[PDB]
């Protein structure tokens, strides 16, 4: 239970523990920062970034989200979206792409 | 001369082989080949018409 | 960026788990322009 | 706990053997450098050499 | 590293920001000739 | 409040939108046009009178 | 944000206009 | 060749190595 409590980034503070999901989450707040040159500047966006961590023998990925988000919703989508990571991890995604359809009528019947 | 006509100056300048420019940055300033504007999120995800 | 930053530790052909999450992300009303990077 | 005193430095250049001079100044690093209040009241955060 | 130094205002090449030399700020022209 | 409630980064209060294109047959004056609604601001509908 | 913006210090929401 | 610097000029006892890959002239 619990095995990587590294923090890779130091700017940011852990402010709760690893929760588990029945992988785990860890919600990390930002500490002080430089100066802005106006207050309409930390929350004003809407892009969100996944930044992906090297694999430490499990892997980490660093997902931020804009604060207007809620909360709670971020983090029942993030335990979801993990908990299908886990379960799948076909030919479904193959279908999008590099199975064709034309090339496809060969090998069904020849 | 101690007699003459008066004046009026005319001033004009010739810029030949020139380009003018006017760059698509904040501040004027050449500070990298993907300028300052360009990356703002004003005119990067956005759709604007130039008239 | 924000002041919250959200961290999953997964105990883990084509990467899935980065789309996976993409996705999640997209699926909140309020957050568009989803950014994968690595 | 009000703040140790730093000493001060007295460098040489040339036949000039006791020139006043200022601590060096390095570029803050987390592994040498380390943010410490002057006073311990108020945030007065400064750096030091641990 | 970004957060200990002014590496966001310096122009990129990349990934690694171009920064000067540390022994670059300070000017000396001096001569009466 | 001194604070959450307004930009002060250089945003305008009134916007003239010029239309893309114009028709006008002799019965009736179609003007289009297309609005750019900032990147974070918004606005009421209540505004925007046409001039 | 913070609790939205702050009120001027010292049915809320919804219209039923109608009839005509 | 794994020793890629064999294939440099010799200053002394070592390669003449140095600097930079890659062109970044654009404008106009």
């Amino acid at each position: 239970v619990v095995l990587d409590e590294s923090n890779p980034t130091p700017s940011y503070k852990p402010v709760t523990e690893q929760k588990v999901i029945l992988p785990t989450i860890q919600v990390l707040a930002s500490k002080k920062r430089r100066m802005a040159e106006n207050e309409d500047d930390r929350g004003a966006g809407s892009v969100a970034e996944v930044q992906m961590r090297e694999v430490k023998p499990i892997q980490t990925v660093d997902v931020s989200v804009p604060d207007h988000s809620t909360p709670m919703e971020v983090v029942q989508s993030l335990s979801r979206a993990a908990q299908v990571a886990q379960r799948l991890t076909v030919e479904a995604m193959d279908l999008s792409a590099p199975v064709d359809a034309k090339p496809l009528d060969l090998k069904p019947v020849d | 001369d101690p007699r003459h006509a008066l004046r009026d100056p005319e001033r004009k300048f010739l810029c030949d082989r020139t380009l003018w420019r006017i760059p698509f940055s904040s501040n004027f300033m050449s500070m990298g080949s993907l300028t300052d504007l360009g990356q703002n999120l004003l005119y990067a995800n956005a759709a604007h018409a130039l008239d | 960026r924000g002041n919250l930053t959200y961290r999953l530790r997964i105990p883990v052909f084509l990467p899935l788990l980065a789309p996976i999450i993409a996705a999640a992300i997209g699926a909140i009303p309020g957050i568009a322009s989803v950014a994968i990077q690595a | 706990e009000v703040m140790a005193p730093q000493p001060t430095l007295v460098a040489e250049q040339g036949a000039m053997k006791a020139v006043p001079v200022i601590k060096p100044a390095q570029p803050f690093t987390p592994a040498v450098h380390e943010t410490q209040r002057i006073v311990t009241n108020l945030p007065i955060t400064t750096a030091v050499t641990r | 590293m970004d957060e200990y130094n002014y590496a966001a205002l310096a122009p990129r090449q990349g990934s690694r920001p171009m920064l000067s030399q540390w022994s670059g700020i300070g000017t000396h022209e001096m001569h009466g000739g | 409040p001194t604070h959450d409630v307004t930009t002060e980064r250089s945003q305008r209060l009134q916007l003239r939108f010029v239309p893309v294109d114009r028709e006008d047959t002799q019965y009736s004056y179609k003007t289009r046009f297309q609005l750019a609604v900032g990147d974070n601001r918004v606005l009421d509908m209540a505004s925007t009178y046409f001039d």
